[PDB]
RNA sequence: GAAAUAUGUCUGAAAGAGUUACUUUGAUAGAGUAAAUAAUAGGAGCCCCCCUUAUUUC
């Protein structure tokens, strides 16, 4: 039961974040879609109901995340859960000898800033709010669920920056799970595989169908509702901490 | 029966305490034992002082959130250091505490140092987590009241005392407490413990009960 | 929910298996405890209710597991989940120079036979019995949940054989997740850390307090109810396949 | 340098073990090929030189390994390194619904016994033998190098038993490293990918060409000389311990 | 043999980079220390001989790395190895509830830029230089060896940013190993544990001594010569690719 | 000018529970070897009263 828990979901206006917000609000929890101003997340917040609000913020900026967290605290009084689903994907080979093209450092920097720096910024700014809370029966003061990727374990070609950011999240899951262990904040990570959401619009449709056929079982793109289900299960279980869960369907990405 | 772990719990406990102390040396809160009272103590007074420092550092070593104990002003050639080395033996170089000859005023801001002494008038309202607490290692068999204070004022440090009477019915007894008792009290206050729990380490003979 | 699902649980008369059976039966499922004849599991099955049955079996024996599966099919007509919680523990040093004592081969062999060979025997037989299930909406015919240990990753001194068996389970989780993917069966593994079951609670209270302190958060021994909750979450999520979940509370086993 | 070291190589009569023995003897070391009596290892031992001796032993048998180690001590006076390269493979699906065929338990048990149980038996007996060695300048009394497979991590369909055994070796690499750390024996694991050995050479040239194409780089089957080079590098480095090295050329075995 | 090669070593003026440069130059290869201008690497270049040169550059600045690589090409006309050892460490807790102190975002950005962004910048700018090389008889054009930490796998308290950067390096090791596989560049990562280099000057002496005593075997701080030896072994082995090697001594860190 | 208690880990009539160091401990480590503790605030004559020391009732 997640009745009454307040969850701050970053990138909640689209894909996995929106699916998680939908499932959490549908079960009584509160939601604060911490998303970009132009993402059109206010419409999603209006659709979800009064329990859900929209915070226009860029996770790469400290001031925006602080404003969103202040809004969440004012509206609901607590931040009992955090979901870091805000990220971007860029496909670009490190170096293309035939075409003489070298990965632009700007793309790598932007991908890291949005994914890894953004996730750490949200974690560090929501840790304070979750630490001002009072421990429940068990000492817990909150839970943080990051969104890594299977690109952090078996990344494909032209996926170096994305894999770098997701591997950073995977690596820093445990150090942060030990920094906040005295407080009582659990920090988990989810490494989803191939999921059906706008992030895949860039990939060619034929490539997407082939990949969906390549998943051992179920041979389909993961439903975002399944990511939301795993997030809820992680929130409910008080003994899941400092761990990465591959929600990929047994797919291992070949070169 | 079926056993999961080898019976090596003492080694494992000491290793885990070492890991926690290593973390505390980095991100823990300083606690100072000011070894500068060699002049006042006699032979037996110094023997206890060292024994109480041993027991205190043992209590803090096993805590859940250990301090970062500083042995400030610990003269290398003095009798304090000599007896500490004799008692600890090969462990003196493995202890995870900062033993330094520089006075605590040389290691921390003078605005973050509070010297704990009963002779101080100010009482310790709440245990602050951004301060340093100086526990002057000492045993006053031949009472010299106002020593730790006098030296705290000389160094121009703030002073405080535990609220012994405000939460206990002392009646008659020596207000000063043994270093191990003080460190246990401060470890209980540092872990969201109320004064009632913290002051349970006072000897029972010194007070009839709480208030 | 899990209403109408039939679960064959090995090691179900004690600890994690018993907790899993309790939760599943209380959620409306059916359970088939599969433990040794002298395990006292008949009392647990009687206590659980009519939905739960007990079959005296040895996971290391093909015939006994076959008889247990036949009993499950006769009683409920369907096997929809398998939970391989049946295992033993053995602590002994590979070699002790001072005592001049060498690890016995029989200890290693029996630890492998119970933890690893028995687990695979149950997996293959229950996969055979799950092939007869009509695929559900998603094409899924069953879920098999093994039970590795965090030792499999960072086993301590004297945990050579236990760690070997658990690492074997962890390694073979994915090969079997791919073997049975065409059938539609899902294979998952849970690697619990320190859990408050008869394997540790029988230790001296000082030892148990130390082990509890070892966990970063929650600073306590694991609750078997948490293992049951994770098992249910795995059962409910269709996109969790071929993955190992460390249910250990961020504890990395000490050297 | 590796001049003067005595190395007990299991399964050295053929494949990776033979390449390791060749390189070690060529560098000036000594070799004790510990393979099956009907393996042709006598001819290889004669070919290598007087420094190399063949000892017919079955790693799954304690008595045979004890006799082989006694012969090694008698011929060379000590054991300074051990290379567990003996093992077998089995191809069999856990369950094939179309054929109605289930994995035989005998195959799983046999693969386990040969690979994992054999490796452990050799490891423990070699630890006993090498404990008597006087510590060298760094305190090291020996080195033990196990052979795993990438099947331990990325296993393929019909590779349940092989993956289980290799995962067991990977799991027990660290517990044994901690067991033998006070003695001074270093335990390491090598996870080769695809290698041009009889395990793969006997296959038709079509599949061998396909596999050579699979490896991202070098786009060929692994050279056993490179496994021998890695083993020598592990022997020479005194600070490599309790670690698995994937010598596979960046290939991630697809389903 | 490594004679005649040219290696661009970033952060080669101190610690592991200097040890690697020393070993390579002593073995006969050339060396280009790509360290900060204020690092005092010119003295090291003079001390190493005429083979080694000092290239003042900042790995976080694209222009500086380009100029250093151009200088390396002009002096030696070839780049056969690129050793990324330039990095920094920061110890700061994610959140300190007791002191009410939260990790600064500038610290996280600094660590990321220096370690992860710097390593990727060097990799991408040296892949161009190594793509001009004529492929060897085996098809190899060069080797890029990154430096990671065991923090990438299990960081301790107050190690979130460093662990994030090292985990990013570990994650992107394989994607870049696959990007450059067509052009025959091997990308490998080394994950050292504790080593006696100036990076530990921040740590208290007693903490360093304790951590050293906590290495199972050898029970002491790692020797940079061992890191140089492993780098050489990676350079000499053509079948090592897309892998992380933990050169830590079996030490697993704790909170 | 009279009266009081006054345990430097705690409890106390010797003793019990605690403290420190070393033992890689086969399930009683539920332990061994070695430190610390054998004038009850400091000293005296003989539990007994004597001065001093920190408190406290006219
Ligand atoms: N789509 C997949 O199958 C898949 C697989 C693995 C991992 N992921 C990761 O899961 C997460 C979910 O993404 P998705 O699949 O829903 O794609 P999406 O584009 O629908 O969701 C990404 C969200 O991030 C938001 N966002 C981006 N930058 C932001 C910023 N600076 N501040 C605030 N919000 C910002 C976007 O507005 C959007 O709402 C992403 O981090 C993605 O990288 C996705
Ligand atoms: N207890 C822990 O902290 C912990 C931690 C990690 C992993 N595990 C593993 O979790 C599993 C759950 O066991 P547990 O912790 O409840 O201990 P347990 O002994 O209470 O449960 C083991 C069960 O297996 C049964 N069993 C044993 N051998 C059998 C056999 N040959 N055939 C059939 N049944 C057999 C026993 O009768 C018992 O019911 C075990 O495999 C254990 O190793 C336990
Ligand atoms: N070939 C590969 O590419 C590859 C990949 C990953 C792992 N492996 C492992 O590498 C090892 C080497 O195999 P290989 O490729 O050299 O093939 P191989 O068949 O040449 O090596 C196996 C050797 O083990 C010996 N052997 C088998 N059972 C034995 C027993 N009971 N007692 C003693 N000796 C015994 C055989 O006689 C033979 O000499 C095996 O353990 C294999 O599983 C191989
Ligand atoms: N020291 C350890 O035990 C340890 C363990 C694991 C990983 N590492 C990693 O090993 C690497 C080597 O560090 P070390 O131990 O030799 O310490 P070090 O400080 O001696 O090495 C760092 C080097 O990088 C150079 N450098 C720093 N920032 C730079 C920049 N922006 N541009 C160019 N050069 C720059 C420094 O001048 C120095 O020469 C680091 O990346 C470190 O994170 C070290
Ligand atoms: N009631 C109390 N309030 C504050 N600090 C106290 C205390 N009792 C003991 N302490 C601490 O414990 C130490 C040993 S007590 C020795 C007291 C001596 N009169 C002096 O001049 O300090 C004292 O120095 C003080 O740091």
């Amino acid at each position: 039961s997640v009745k009454g828990l307040v969850a701050v979901i970053t990138g909640g206006a689209s894909g996995l974040g929106l699916a998680t917000a939908e499932r959490l609000v549908g079960q009584g929890a509160s939601a604060v879609l911490l998303d970009l101003p132009n993402s059109g997340g206010e419409a999603q917040a209006k659709k979800l109901g009064n329990n859900c609000v929209f915070a226009p913020a860029d996770v790469t900026s400290e001031k925006d995340v602080q404003t969103a967290l202040a809004l969440a605290k004012g509206k609901f009084g607590r931040v009992d859960v955090a979901v870091n689903c805000a990220g971007i994907a860029v496909a670009s080979k490190t170096y293309n000898l035939k075409k003489g093209q070298t990965h632009t450092l700007e793309d790598f920097q932007r991908v890291l800033d949005v994914n890894l720096m953004g996730t750490f910024n949200v974690i560090r700014l929501v840790a304070g709010e979750m630490g001002q809370n009072e421990p429940d029966q068990g000492g817990q003061r909150g839970v943080i669920i990051n969104t890594a990727s299977v690109a952090a374990f078996e990344g494909q070609v032209g996926q170096a920056a994305y894999s770098a950011s997701k591997g950073g999240i995977v690596g820093m899951t445990l150090p942060i799970a030990r920094d906040l262990a005295p407080i009582g904040i659990r920090v988990m990570t989810i490494a989803p595989g191939l999921f059906g959401t706008p992030l895949l619009t860039s990939l060619p449709e034929k490539v997407c169908n082939f990949l969906a056929s390549q998943v051992p079982f179920p041979s389909r793109l993961g439903d975002p509702a399944e990511y939301a289900h795993l997030v809820q299960a992680i929130i409910e279980n008080p003994f899941l901490n400092g761990e990465v869960i591959r929600l990929d369907g047994a797919i291992r990405m070949q070169p | 029966k079926n056993f999961l772990f080898l019976r090596l719990w003492d080694r494992n406990m000491d290793i885990a305490m070492g890991w926690k102390g290593a973390q505390a040396m980095q991100f823990g809160q300083p606690l100072v034992f000011d070894m500068a009272y060699e002049n006042y103590m006699k032979r037996k007074e110094l023997q206890n002082t060292v024994s109480q420092l041993l027991e205190s550092e043992g209590w803090n070593r096993r805590n859940v959130d250990p301090f970062h104990i500083y042995f400030c002003n610990l003269k290398i050639d003095g009798a304090l250091h000599r007896e500490l080395v004799k008692r600890y033996q090969e462990k003196w170089d493995k202890l995870l505490l900062t033993s330094t000859e520089k006075s605590h005023v040389d290691l921390f801001p003078k605005d973050s140092i509070i010297y704990l002494t009963a002779d101080s008038p100010n009482v310790m309202t709440t245990f602050r987590h951004d301060k340093v607490y100086v526990i002057g290692s000492f045993v006053d068999k031949s009472m010299q009241p106002g020593t730790s204070l006098a030296k705290a004022k000389r160094l121009n440090l703030a002073t405080e005392c535990l609220p012994l009477d405000k939460y206990l019915q002392w009646e008659i007894g020596n207000k000063n407490l043994t270093l191990d008792q003080m460190i246990r009290i401060l470890l209980c206050l540092k872990n969201n413990g109320n004064w009632q729990e913290a002051l349970q380490f006072v000897p029972k003979r010194k007070h009839t009960g709480f208030l």
